RNA sequence: UGGACCGUCGUAAGACUAACUUAAGCGAAAGCAUUUGCCAAAGAUGUUUUCAUUAAUCAAGAACGAAAGUUAGAGGUUCGAAGGCGAUCAGAUACCGCCCUAGUUCUAACCAUAAACGAUGCCAGCUAGCAAUUGGGUGUAGCUACUUUUAUGGCUCUCUCAGUCGCUUCCGGGAAACCAAAGCUUUUUGGGCUCCGGGGGAAGUAUGGUUGCAAAGCUGAAACUUAAAGGAAUUGACGGAAGGGCACC
């Protein structure tokens, strides 16, 4: 929450971020997930452990990650008309559901 | 910091408010001001308060219908758990002001700004509507704007005379029975027959001084 | 293909008529083309009246009501279903129906 | 014997307030709301929470000896809604059925003479 | 909060996912409060019913 | 497509064609 | 019925309430009364739709009433609705 | 953090004129709502007043012209193109959420457009009801006000102008939807007058002239392309729209 105005509003905006995420997980919530869609292949970052695995390894690979996610074995060892109507098969799901409770 | 170990309301002492002399019984509520200190003066925070009461609470009205004259009083001078609470204006409650304005009518509203013989300089907000006649099948009953700007003058030359008008020892007694809504109706019915007329609001923007001598006489 | 005799609503010899913000989408819709609803609704809604009049001080006091003239955009009173989709021979009526009782939502 | 504070119940969309105070209005008694009673950040508006606000104030003013009250609704109408929300009737039922024998039921919601330009902008809040 | 209540009149059941008879029901010691509660499951007229939450009824018209 | 946004697809040619033409003088 | 055989001679009373212009001729509903005020004596002849405060030179009693169309004498009238 | 939000009284500000509010009025169209004073103006009616065709419509021309925009000066509340965030999403430079900048507002000019719509130029006559309804006129053989039975004022009834809005119908027209004019455009039709259209595109483009600080405005083609494009209405979805009514595929 950080009512402390002698802490940086430009840096507590992320202290409000990564601590509201861990507090909800500390009570009941699932760890936050972000799916790294590299080249026609996915990589789900579900737990904190694979999330914390992921962060330090891209301090070494970094900008060639997508060309090393598909090619490097040892990184892959560590981490282990037809189109529109499927792209709108799911948008019709939201509008029907994100609008039934709209009032 | 302050950091009182329990209950700043325990510092708050009750004060009994008292109405002025003209209405009825005086005790009409209880204010809760902190017990005084060196830099907390119990006299000093009471002076600003504008207190809201109804007229039915000041005229022995057991059945609330004539309550709509919300005579706001100003907590003026204190002594010994007893503020004296001078007069500060009179709204009209919104259950009764908003009820009158139906469509199918033309309302006429006059606003004056007249000073008493006492130093107060009021501002009275009269309200009219046009009364439907009997056997009037026509569903409007509208006035004609020289039958409005007449009436808007016809109220303004009247309720100025009640302001220079046996003042707040007696002017609020004219507001006790609402006599001023009775002088308007007979004097406007020569022009256009008006519906229910009430003055709805007075503003007491220029109170001069104390005159505690007459004020303690005003606390009879 | 003209749908209404009066087009939108009711603009007879004024040239142009002032707008009004719709009550729940804040859309600038004009004054005559505005679905005006005018509610006089009780303040306890009919079930706390038997509960307030226990803890009344007076002889039942009788309780006040609300007074507001609500305007609606045409979508925001088809979606709220104040007003829907009359037939082609019943787009021509303005005067009926209630036909059943005193109308509720006052009550 | 009888003593009269007021209630100032402010019942809007998303939140409800019950703010019992002096006959002036200044010195408050049991400021609390319904938004400090349900821990969800959407549930603040519920009639449960307006009771759960008024289940606390209506006893607390009794601990300050308050016997009787006046009621002042609010909507929150500025340019805005100008009708009390869902938990307005949930409070006065909860307040009066806790032995606070009251009479004055007024509605100080603000009502302006065509004031300024509410947000949304001319087509606004497209959903 | 061990309040009991018996039904005087059924109203419609909003069934489809949670069949419950929104029914008008008065208490025993506080029989002047004919509140309109929502009772999941099959009920009969004049059926007495236990309760704790006897304060507000989740108002829904018909 | 819209009859209005093609009035702007073309009004912003007429100042590329008026700019480019009169720099070449 | 619009298929009447006759349009030339109307009934008398309806052409007395047709218009001043829309009758079969034009005829004004004006005339020249001869007002004597009851408070004085002088024979004064005036227009009916007078539009002028017309009291006598030595008899300024009432003689008329100021209004738009025909002047409407109230309780101060003595004239004759006739050629003088 | 101890004091936001709330309560309260108070001060300053700029914006806006609710409710009354209409099928109500006024205006050349654009547009036009606090009181009051002023200021010139105007339609209507009343008119046994005057003048005696002074008229109609109009290429060129002239004035006025919502919003946005521009030049300078003020102010600057809320809202707020752009901008930056927060989300949302497969992506979202969007909708939703927060911050605000030009703008919004006032005088000084410029711009000269809009679904500037009644998608209906203007002056004149005729062809039917009925209901309201704003002005003004007129008769109560009406009530009512009390200043009094009165009289001024209100209402109701009756008539009439100038109308306006609705319905009802053609027993007129139309491709129809409809229209009391979109009718009397009849059978090869005629009350005057002006502006405009000629399959769809290309294209309000290209180029010249002309106006503007500029944005832009007025004028304005063709080569080429093409057989349809369009109007109104019927029948197909008790196919993501209301209101119904069923069954354990």
């Amino acid at each position: 929450t950080d009512s402390h105005k002698y802490r940086a509003k430009r840096d507590r905006k992320a202290q409000r971020a990564t601590f509201r995420d861990v507090l909800r997980y500390l009570e009941e919530d699932i760890s936050p997930e972000i799916s790294i869609r590299f080249g026609t292949e996915s990589l789900t970052l579900d737990s904190w452990s694979i999330h914390h695995q992921y962060s330090a390894m891209c301090t070494v690979m970094g900008p060639g990650m997508t060309s090393q996610l598909q090619e490097n074995e040892f990184i892959r060892d560590i981490f282990q008309l037809e189109r529109h109507l499927v792209n709108a098969a799911a948008f019709k799901a939201r509008s029907i559901t994100r609008g039934k409770n709209r009032d | 910091g302050k950091k009182k170990v329990v209950d700043p309301f325990s510092r708050k002492d009750w004060y009994d408010v008292k109405a002025p002399n003209m209405f009825q019984t005086r005790q009409i509520g209880k204010t809760l001001v902190n017990r005084t200190q060196g830099q907390r003066i119990a006299s000093d925070y009471l002076k600003g308060r504008v207190f809201e009461v109804s007229l039915a609470d000041l005229q022995k009205d057991i059945d609330p219908e004539r309550s709509f004259r919300k005579f706001r009083l100003i907590a003026e001078d204190v002594q010994d758990r007893n503020v004296l609470c001078n007069f500060h204006g009179m709204d009209l409650t919104t259950d009764k002001y908003r009820s009158m304005v139906k469509k199918w009518q033309t309302l006429i509203e006059a606003i004056v700004e007249a000073k008493t013989v006492d130093g107060y300089l009021l501002r009275v907000f009269c309200i009219g509507f046009t009364a439907k006649d009997q056997q009037s099948q026509r569903k409007t009953c509208y006035a004609q704007q020289s039958q409005v700007r007449k009436i808007r003058a016809r109220m303004t030359d009247i309720i100025t005379n009640e302001v220079s008008g046996a003042d707040l020892k007696q002017l609020v007694n004219k507001l006790a029975l609402d006599s001023i809504a009775k002088d308007i109706e007979k004097s406007c019915q020569r022009i256009y027959p008006l519906h229910d007329v009430y003055i709805r609001k007075v503003k007491v923007l220029k109170k001069p001084r104390f005159d505690v001598s007459k004020l303690l006489e005003l606390h009879g | 293909t003209k749908k209404r005799r009066n087009g939108g609503r009711n603009k007879h010899n004024r040239g142009h008529v002032k707008p009004v913000r719709c009550t729940n989408c804040a859309r600038c819709v004009p004054k005559d083309k505005a679905i005006k609803k005018f509610v006089i609704r009780n303040i306890v809604e009919a079930a706390a009246v038997r509960d307030i009049t226990e803890a009344s001080i007076w002889d039942s006091y009788v309780l006040p009501k609300l007074y507001a003239k609500l305007h609606y955009c045409v979508s925001c009173a088809i979606h709220s279903k104040v007003v829907r989709n009359r037939s082609r021979e019943a787009r021509r009526i303005r005067t009926p129906p209630l036909r059943s009782f005193p109308k509720d939502m006052a009550r | 014997e009888i003593v009269f504070g007021v209630a100032h119940i402010y019942a809007s969309f998303n939140d409800t307030f019950v703010h019992v105070t002096d006959l002036s209005g200044r010195e408050t008694i049991a400021r609390v709301t319904g938004g400090m009673k349900v821990k969800a950040d959407r549930d603040e508006a519920s009639p449960y929470a307006a009771m759960l606000a008024a289940q606390d104030v209506a006893e607390k003013c009794k601990t300050l000896g308050i016997t009787a009250l006046h009621i002042k609704l609010r909507a929150t109408g500025g340019n805005k809604t100008k009708t009390p929300g869902p938990g307005a009737q949930s409070a006065l039922r909860a307040l009066a059925r806790s032995s606070m024998k009251i009479g004055r039921i007024e509605d100080v919601t603000p009502i302006p003479s065509d004031s300024t330009r509410r947000k949304g902008g001319r087509r606004g809040r497209r959903l | 909060p061990v309040v009991w209540a018996r039904v005087m009149k059924v109203l419609g059941r909003t069934g489809s996912q949670g069949q419950c008879t929104q029914v008008k029901v008065e208490f025993l010691g506080e029989q002047n409060r004919q509140i309109i509660r929502n009772v999941k499951g099959p009920v009969r007229e004049g059926d007495i019913l236990t309760l704790l939450e006897s304060e507000r009824e989740a108002r829904r018209l018909r | 497509m819209r009859a209005k946004w093609r009035k702007k697809r073309m009004r912003r040619l007429k100042r590329k064609r008026r700019k480019m033409r009169a720099r070449s003088k | 019925m619009p298929l009447a055989k006759d349009l030339l001679h109307p009934l008398p009373a309806e052409e007395k309430r047709k218009h001043k212009l829309k009758r079969l001729v034009q005829h004004p509903n004006s005339y020249f009364m001869d007002v004597k005020c009851p408070g004085c004596y002088r024979i004064t002849t005036v227009f009916s739709h007078a539009q002028g405060v017309v009291v006598c030179a030595g008899c300024a009693t009432i003689l008329c009433q100021p209004t738009g169309g025909r002047a409407k004498l109230t309780e101060g009238c003595s004239f004759r609705r006739k050629p003088q």
